[PDB]
C-alpha cells in the first residue's frame, strides 16, 4: 500500500499523484466517452528500504552498494477503465482498456 | 514474419520483427523535424481494432503524424 | 456491488442478449457505474448500448444519467446506482 | 521485448544488465542452494516512445510535457527462482520464490 | 489488527497496521547507526516461514539487526 | 520439457508421493535442470530431496550431478538432463 499525494503534501518520496488524460486535447474525436480520465502517475525520490516492489528489489539494494543508481518510482498496481469509440473499421465498440490507471507506486 | 525499418536499431541492420505491425511517425516541431520507426509487438496494440500508438496526435506547437502498416518494410519516410 | 440495464443494439452479430441486466463485477476498492448510449437524429431516438460501466470520475455522485456534450454523434451518460442508467436526458451545462 | 546489455555494450538507453545476488555475502547459511543467482537489473535512459510498459506511460508521456520528469527504466518482465533452505522451524523446504529474477526492461 | 511502530510516518502518529508482522532494524555504519521500523504486508514476506526481510544480514563495513514480531507496538529499539 | 528423479524423505506430513518420477512444466525461454539433496554424516549417506529445478545458472551445462561445497551440512547438486539427478557425488572444486 503506497502513498497518496496532492499538490498540497510536502512528500519527496516516491508517491502517486493525480493526473487527468484529456483525449480531446489529442485531436481524437473518435472516442466517444470517456473525453478525459485520471490516469495519475509516480513521482518522488526512492531512498532505500521505501515501498520495494519485489524481493528482487531489496536483495540487489542490500547487495548491490549505492553506485550507482536507486530504484526508480514506478506503478505497482494499475487497473482498467472502459472506452466507447469509432474502431478503424468505423464500428461502435463498448471495450476494457487494461494498463490505463496506475493504482500505486513502488521502487523496483 | 514481418520486418520494418527500426531507425534505433543500430545492431540489427535497422531492422526489426514483430507478431504486431511496423510503425513510422513525424513529429513536426516549431523549428525541427523528427521522424521515428519502429515495430511495435501485438500485446503493445491497445486497442487492435485501433491503438492509441497507431493514431495520429496533436498539441500546441506539435503534430505527430503516423503510419501503421503490415506489408514488409512498409513504415518509409517520404516527400511531396 | 451493482445492477444495470443492459442493451446490445449490435446484439445479434455478438451472439448476446438483446435486453435484460447486468451484474457489475468489481474490484475492493473501485466504484461500478452504469451508462447508457444512444443517436438522436431529426429527433428519433436511436440506442446504441448500455450496462455496466468501471471506475470513472465523470460518473461520480451522479444518480442520474445526462449527456453533457453539446451535440454529439454519439450521445452517452453514466450514472452511480442500481439501474440509473434506465432512464437518460441531454441537459448539457451552460457553457 | 527489451533489449540485453554487458560491459561490452555502449547503450545510454534502458537496458537488463547482468547481476548476481550472493546469499553467501549476506551472511545466510540457512540458504542450502542456490548460494548465488543471476538476477539482473535494469538501467539507461528512458527517451521519447523507447520501451514503454503500458498504454498508461504512452498517454501520460504523449500529454505531460517534458516538465518534470521521464519514465523510469523498470522490470518489465519478473521469473522465479526454485530454493532449498531451512525455515525459521529448522525445517528443510523446497520452495518456488517469485519476483527474484529480471527478465525483461521497459519504461514507465 | 496488528500496530507497528512506523518512524517515518509522519503523518499517522508513527503507526501503522497490516496483516503481516512488525518490522524493526539498526544498521551499524562505521561511523553511524541508524534504525528504522515499519510495518510489511502479508504478500511481502517473502518466503512467509523465513522471509528475506526479517533476516539479519551484514556485508563490509555494515551489519544490519532486524526483528520481526507480531505483537502490538513490538518493533521497539532498545540498549544495554 | 524435462523428467527428473523425483523423492521427498518428507512424504508423509506433506501428503505427496515417496518416489517417482516428475514431469518438470517449462516457460518458452527458461530452461529446465534436475538436482538431488542429501545428508552425510558417518559415512552414511541420508537422502533429503530430490525433483525438478528452476532456470539456475550454476546448473548450466552439468551432465552429471556433482556437489561442490566442501563439508556442507545438506550437500546439494543440479544439472541439465532427463533424469541426470538419479546417481550423485561430492567432487568439490580444487579450492
Ligand atoms: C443473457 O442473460 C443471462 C441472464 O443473466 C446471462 O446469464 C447470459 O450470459 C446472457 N447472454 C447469453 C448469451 O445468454
Ligand atoms: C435530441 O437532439 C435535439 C437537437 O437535434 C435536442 O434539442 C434534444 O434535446 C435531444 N434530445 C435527447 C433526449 O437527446
Ligand atoms: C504421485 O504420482 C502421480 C504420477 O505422476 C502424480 O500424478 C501425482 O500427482 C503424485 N502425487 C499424488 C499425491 O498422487
Ligand atoms: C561423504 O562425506 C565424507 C566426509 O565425511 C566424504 O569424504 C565423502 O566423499 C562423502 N560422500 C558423498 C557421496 O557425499
Amino acid at each position: 500500500l503506497g502513498l497518496d499525494c496532492d499538490e498540497h503534501s510536502s512528500e519527496s518520496r516516491c508517491c502517486r499523484y493525480p493526473l487527468t488524460v484529456d483525449f480531446e486535447a489529442f485531436g481524437w474525436d473518435w472516442i466517444i466517452a470517456p473525453k478525459r480520465y485520471k490516469a495519475n502517475y509516480c513521482s518522488g525520490q526512492c531512498e532505500y528500504m521505501f515501498m520495494q516492489k519485489y524481493p528482487h528489489t531489496h536483495l540487489v539494494q542490500q547487495a548491490n552498494p549505492r553506485g550507482s543508481a536507486g530504484p526508480c518510482c514506478t506503478p505497482t498496481k494499475m487497473s482498467p477503465i472502459n472506452m466507447l469509440y469509432f474502431n478503424d473499421k468505423q464500428q461502435i465498440i463498448y471495450g476494457k482498456i487494461p494498463g490505463m490507471v496506475v493504482d500505486r507506486c513502488g521502487c523496483s | 514474419a514481418l520486418q520494418c525499418f527500426c531507425h534505433l536499431c543500430t545492431k540489427d541492420n535497422f531492422t526489426c520483427v514483430t507478431d504486431g505491425l511496423c510503425f513510422v511517425s513525424v513529429t513536426e516541431t516549431t523549428d525541427k523535424v523528427i521522424h521515428n520507426s519502429m515495430c511495435i509487438a501485438e500485446i503493445d496494440l491497445i486497442p487492435r481494432d485501433r491503438p492509441f500508438v497507431c493514431a495520429p496526435s496533436s498539441k500546441t506547437g506539435s503534430v505527430t503524424t503516423t503510419y501503421c502498416c503490415n506489408q514488409d518494410h512498409c513504415n518509409k519516410i517520404e516527400l511531396p | 456491488t451493482r445492477e444495470c440495464i443492459y442493451y446490445n443494439a449490435n446484439w445479434e452479430l455478438e451472439r448476446t442478449n438483446q435486453s435484460g441486466l447486468e451484474r457489475c463485477e468489481g474490484e475492493q476498492d473501485k466504484r461500478l457505474h452504469c451508462y447508457a448510449s444512444w443517436r438522436n437524429s431529426s429527433g428519433t431516438i436511436e440506442l446504441v448500448k448500455k450496462g455496466c460501466w468501471l471506475d470513472d470520475f465523470n460518473c461520480y455522485d451522479r444518480q442520474e444519467c445526462v449527456a453533457t456534450e453539446e451535440n454529439p454523434q454519439v450521445y452517452f451518460c453514466c450514472c452511480e446506482g442500481n439501474f440509473c442508467n434506465e432512464r437518460f436526458t441531454h441537459l448539457p451545462e451552460p457553457g
